[PDB]
């Protein structure tokens, strides 16, 4: 039924209703990261994705 | 009219391996806990013949 890869963790499923083998892949990847080049500079902030 | 011969002991070449469970394994090697067969084990022969 299931499916694990080496990292020992279930990677593919079997569907039970129509026969399918589906990959899971969550959307769980990155963060949220601020750049600032200074305070007393300015008050232009900066959004960094991963 | 049964002749029963006494019984023999005889060895084995590798028997008893099955799958632990219901998990697909590729190119990983995983190590279960189950009651399988020891290898190069003695066993019992009956005839029928």
């Amino acid at each position: 039924q299931f499916g694990r890869d080496i990292a020992d963790t279930t990677d593919a499923v079997r569907d039970p209703q129509t026969l399918e083998i589906l990959d899971i892949t969550p959307c769980s990847f990155g963060g949220v990261s601020v750049i600032t080049p200074g305070t007393n500079t300015s008050n232009q902030v900066a959004v960094l994705y991963q | 009219t049964r002749t029963q011969l006494p019984p023999a002991y005889t060895n084995s070449f590798t028997r008893g391996v099955y799958y632990p469970d219901k998990v697909f394994r590729s190119s990983v090697l995983h190590s279960t806990q189950d009651l399988f067969l020891p290898f190069f084990s003695n066993v019992t022969w009956f005839h029928a013949i």
